[PDB]
RNA sequence: UUCAUCUAGACAGCCGGACGGUGGCCAUGGAAGUCGGAAUCCGCUAAGGAGUGUGUAACAACUCACCGGCCGAAUGAACUA
């Protein structure tokens, strides 16, 4: 059929009319209609052969009893055969009336065949004949509509579809209306009866029945009916039906389970396999009107089930969506409805991480401005795995130095006297850069340590290349010759140690899981070969040609990876971007031709600092 | 001069084979593969020796050898087409039996004259049901059972002597059915100054 | 009761990767684990070598039968230490194999090779051992091939 | 001009073989003749290069060098002015 001309048909109804004129029932009619179906009009004999004993081809039954009426009515009323309109009408038992007699052409087709085959009888009859009712549907669908112990009483209630069982709902989306922000909770009542003023437990996705996280035992203000665009309050709603309700809005975020029993767990909080991948930096054009942006971001996160608003490491408001279509529609809604403020859109400026890979060539010396105390140190790279352990919390800055040193030395292979003599970690009191003491002849190793930790915190929150954080730097303090005097010394000393330890930059690296067909793997491999994609590996399940690629991808090309990949491969591919880890780069920041030099110079022109990359010459104190 | 040397050694090999071996088989090698030739020689290892070359050097050697051996003048009007020879001294019946026994089937090609009747049996194809349109276009009754295509009956596709066309050849390629057989075909037999065909051998 | 033969190449001496074993075995419904340890048990002494294994699949069981290849038999003539794929990159197989061993692997390969004589089949094996890089009795496989071609090295035909 | 192929039949054309160790040594996220470096080996004939290109995620597949059937007098390459 077609909705533009408003019609639909099935061979089931054609059987309903063909049964009386042929004497054979519905199912056998349509069996001699689909497949190898042929009928012989010279002997009135249905056969499974396109030809006969004489051998001229016959035509199919689907073409002689159905498509032949459709074809001849098209030919007659498109080529203006008024000698053929009424006879075909009375043959096909159509009746016309008034103006509908008087119509001609495309609108004649519209009316006479809306009278022949309405869309209602067909589309309605399939959706009630074969499409499932909630009792059977939940009776085989109970174990994914609930993530947990499948033998629970609420689950057997779902499997039995009891209208008066324990009430559970699932607010699936936070549907928008013209209430100037306040939405409605569009959700399905799988079990129970929702009432206006019933005490219901709001369960978040992070909730487990043995805890209290995101759980609100609250009452419902009103329950409303949904018919697409209008609003209409209803008193109660039973199991197996989808209803709207208001009052959950100020307590529930986006999606949520709505139970009445504490034994019942949560359910499957979606699966997507789409994910918010494309990310944009949002800020304001008016710092005074920034509160409307923050409220609008919160409201947009409530509105769209797959939008994600979060803060970056560099401070901008990262909005993450699925594609360029979805971002542009979320942004137009945010700028005109959610916030009402003109915004600015930008690429998601990335936080980079300065890191040396060498031991310092010559001893790192710095001196006090009053010239009384001197500091000698070295800077050396730390292993990737052991820095990951520090950032994962195996190596927690609050334990006893002894047992830490035991784990550091026996598992990770360090000098254990140092590992007991560990001083500090940076940044933020938990970072992977650590300061180690080697000094043995210094008498007062107590009046310097707090200043040491403080301005190491300052250096590691602002390194020397372009004023950004550090990673995997171990600082060997070799000698000190003895906060107003010590802090600049170690600032300059860490600076000289870094620049003499030959720095580079770590760029962030995503792990992306692309679901793709085996006939579009070529396009995806072409895209990753455009942009430096080191695919970790290659998995799939055998029953389907769907095929997942797990891959490492950098961010400066991930800006636009999504559009380029989908343009090259069609919509066949689906990415799953999650952040993996930090990988090293192979270019020098001091050389502006290379990638590291270009990115640091772009950062300096962005932040309005000095143009050159400062070094151990002017960060050294000579006689 | 290397080409002159290899054809001189070819003439010498033909001389010694003609003198050593009493009986000859002139065999067509039309559409026969190099690997199949290797297993033909494997089956004739130490049994009978297979020599072939360009028929022009064969004819030149024969009419240079007509001075002492004039029965290869009777062998002359038969070196036409893709022709090899096998030299032998043991009986011609099982020489022919081994030669016609070594056969390898080949896939059908479009527009090609079918040597035998081509039948597609009621065998489970193992293919996804998207090719049922092709099966219905070629008239083979197929049913989608257990999620795969089942051929219902045994259907003749191409008659013997008729041209296999593109759709039938593509169906045979998809079903991995190779009705076309290719092998060495004994066309003439020489023995004791006389020439007589494989029909007289089959007598 | 349809005996199907599936040719798969897995790393010998190790359990094969389930992702690699999945596409050819999963539609046939066998357990990728169980065909993995079956191939490993068949290829214990082929450690570190990509070795062709024919799976005889019949009635929901797969019998892993090793199809012996020239390179695999030449490495299991060398008896070199098992290959560590991660550390060293350009292992030149510099071990020494002897003529009685190349005769015995020719005798093992007699059922599949198309050479007329044991001399020709050992010449093929010497060519494969040259492709690997092996030295045969401290002499080049090339030079040994022309030695047998001239007939200085008589090979017993038994 | 120099060199090479040629009635023991070339050049072109039409038809079809264009195999095996081999997914060669590695490299593999993945490379089977065709992303990359080094080896450029003979078993057998008519011949097949660890492969001349197209193509594939790699395969598959197509097509060449080489070779055979028809064929009946010259042409193939690189230069020179």
């Amino acid at each position: 059929g077609s909705g533009l001309h408003g019609w639909a048909f099935t061979i089931r109804q054609f059987a309903t009319r063909y049964a009386k004129k042929f004497g054979v029932d519905k199912a056998k009619m349509m069996d001699r209609l689909w497949g190898d179906s042929f009928f012989n009009p010279k002997t009135k004999k249905w056969t499974n052969k396109d030809t006969d004993a004489e051998g001229k081809p016959l035509e199919r039954a689907f073409n002689m009893f159905i498509l032949d009426p459709i074809f001849r009515l098209f030919t007659a009323i498109m080529n203006f055969k008024k000698d053929e309109i009424p006879v075909l009408l009375e043959k096909l038992e159509i009746v016309l009336k008034g103006d509908e007699k008087d119509l001609e052409g495309k609108a004649l087709l519209k009316v006479v065949m809306r009278k022949f085959l309405p869309a209602a009888d067909a589309l309605l009859e399939m959706i009630v004949l074969h499409l499932p009712s909630p009792v059977t549907a939940q009776a085989y669908r109970a174990e994914q509509l609930y993530e947990g112990p499948a033998d629970d009483a609420n689950c057997i209630a779902i499997k039995n579809c009891d209208p008066k069982a324990d009430l559970m709902l699932y607010v699936s989306k936070m549907v928008p209306t013209s209430d100037k922000g306040r939405f409605y909770a569009f959700g399905r009542v799988f079990a129970g009866t929702v009432k206006s003023g019933q005490k219901v437990r709001i369960q978040g996705p992070n909730y487990v029945p043995g805890k209290k996280d995101d759980l609100f035992i609250k009452a419902i203000q009103r329950v409303v009916l949904m018919m697409g665009r209008f609003v209409e309050p209803i008193d109660d709603c039973p199991a197996g039906n989808i209803i709207g309700l208001v009052g959950i809005d100020q307590f529930l975020l986006k999606t949520g389970t709505l139970t009445t029993s504490e034994t019942a767990h949560n359910m499957k909080v979606m699966k997507f396999s789409v994910s918010p991948v494309v990310q944009v930096a949002v800020e304001v054009k008016n710092a005074n009107d920034l509160p409307k942006l923050v409220e609008g971001l919160k409201r947009l996160s409530k509105s769209d089930p797959c939008v994600l608003t979060y803060m970056s490491e560099s401070g901008e408001h990262i909005v993450a969506g699925t594609g360029e279509l979805h971002l542009e529609i979320c942004l137009q809604d945010l700028e005109h409805d959610h916030a009402g403020v003109p915004l600015k859109i930008s690429p998601p400026v990335v936080a980079y991480r300065e890191t040396v890979e060498s031991e310092s060539s010559q001893t790192a010396l710095s001196k006090s401005p009053n010239k009384h105390n001197r500091i000698y140190l070295k800077a050396e790279p730390i292993d990737e795995e052991v820095s990951l352990a520090i950032e994962n919390g195996i190596i927690n800055p609050r334990d006893d130095f002894k047992a830490r040193a035991r784990i550091m030395a026996d598992d990770y292979g360090w000098d254990v006297t140092d590992a007991r003599k560990i001083w500090c970690f940076g940044p933020d009191g938990n970072g992977p850069n650590l300061v180690i003491d080697q000094t043995k002849a210094v008498q007062y190793l107590h009046e310097i340590k707090d200043s040491v930790v403080a301005a190491f915190q300052w250096a590691t929150k602002e390194g020397p290349i372009f004023g950004e954080e550090m990673r995997s730097v171990r600082v060997n303090i070799l000698d000190v010759t003895l906060g107003g005097q010590i802090i600049p010394t170690m600032r300059r000393a860490t600076y000289a140690g870094f620049l003499l330890a030959d720095p580079k930059i770590q760029e962030p690296v995503f792990l992306v899981e692309i679901q793709c067909p085996e006939q579009a793997v070529g396009g995806i491999y072409s895209v990753l070969n455009k942009k430096r994609g080191q695919v970790v590996s290659e998995e799939q399940r055998p029953g389907t040609p769907l095929f997942t690629v797990k891959a490492y991808l950098p961010v400066n090309e991930s800006f636009g990876f999504t559009g380029e990949l989908r343009q090259a491969t069609g919509g066949q591919a689906f990415p799953q971007m999650v952040f993996d880890h930090w990988s090293t780069l192979g270019s020098d920041p001091l050389d502006p031709t290379s990638k590291a030099g270009e990115i640091v110079l772009a950062a300096r022109k962005r932040h309005g600092m000095k143009e050159e990359v400062p070094g151990w010459q002017e960060y050294y104190d000579k006689l | 001069g290397g080409i002159r040397e290899k054809k001189a050694e070819y003439f010498a090999k033909l001389r010694e084979y003609l003198e050593e071996y009493k009986s000859l088989f002139v065999v067509g090698v039309d559409n026969v593969s190099s690997q199949q030739m290797h297993e033909v020689r494997k089956e004739l290892r130490g049994r009978a020796v297979v020599l072939m070359g360009k028929n022009t050097m064969v004819r030149r050697a024969i009419r240079g050898f007509l001075s002492d051996l004039p029965d290869f003048e009777k062998l002359l009007p038969f070196v036409k087409g893709n022709v090899g020879f096998v030299f032998t001294n043991e009986p011609l019946t099982e020489i022919k039996n081994v030669i016609v026994s070594n056969r390898v089937a080949a896939p059908a090609r479009a527009g090609a004259v079918a040597p035998e009747d081509i039948w597609v049996r009621a065998v489970n194809t193992g293919m996804e049901p998207g090719k049922t349109s092709f099966f219905q276009a070629l008239g083979v009754p197929t049913k989608i059972a257990r999620g795969t295509i089942e051929i219902v009956s045994d259907v003749k596709v191409v008659d013997a002597g008729n041209k296999v066309g593109q759709s039938e050849a593509s169906l045979l390629n998809l079903l991995n059915i190779s009705p076309f057989t290719f092998g060495l075909t004994v066309v003439q037999v020489y023995d004791n100054g006389q020439v007589f065909p494989s029909s007289i051998l089959d007598i | 009761n349809e005996v199907k033969y599936l040719y798969l190449r897995a790393v010998g001496g190790e359990v094969g990767a389930s992702a690699a074993l999945a596409p050819k075995i999963g539609p046939l419904g066998l357990s990728p684990k169980k065909v993995g340890e079956d191939i490993a048990k068949a290829t214990k002494e082929f450690k570190g070598i990509k070795v062709t294994v024919q799976l005889k699949i019949q009635n929901r069981q797969a019998a892993a039968s090793v199809v012996p290849s020239a390179s695999s038999l030449v490495i299991t003539a060398l008896k070199e230490p098992p290959r560590d794929r991660k550390k060293d990159k350009n292992v030149k197989h510099s071990g020494n194999i002897q003529l009685d061993e190349i005769i015995e692997i020719a005798r093992q390969m007699r059922d599949k090779s198309f050479g007329r004589t044991l001399a020709s089949v050992t010449k093929e094996i010497l060519g494969t051992a040259q492709s690997v890089g092996c030295r045969v009795d401290f002499k080049n496989p090339h030079d040994i091939i022309e030695g047998i071609n001239a007939g200085e090295i008589e090979i017993p035909e038994n």
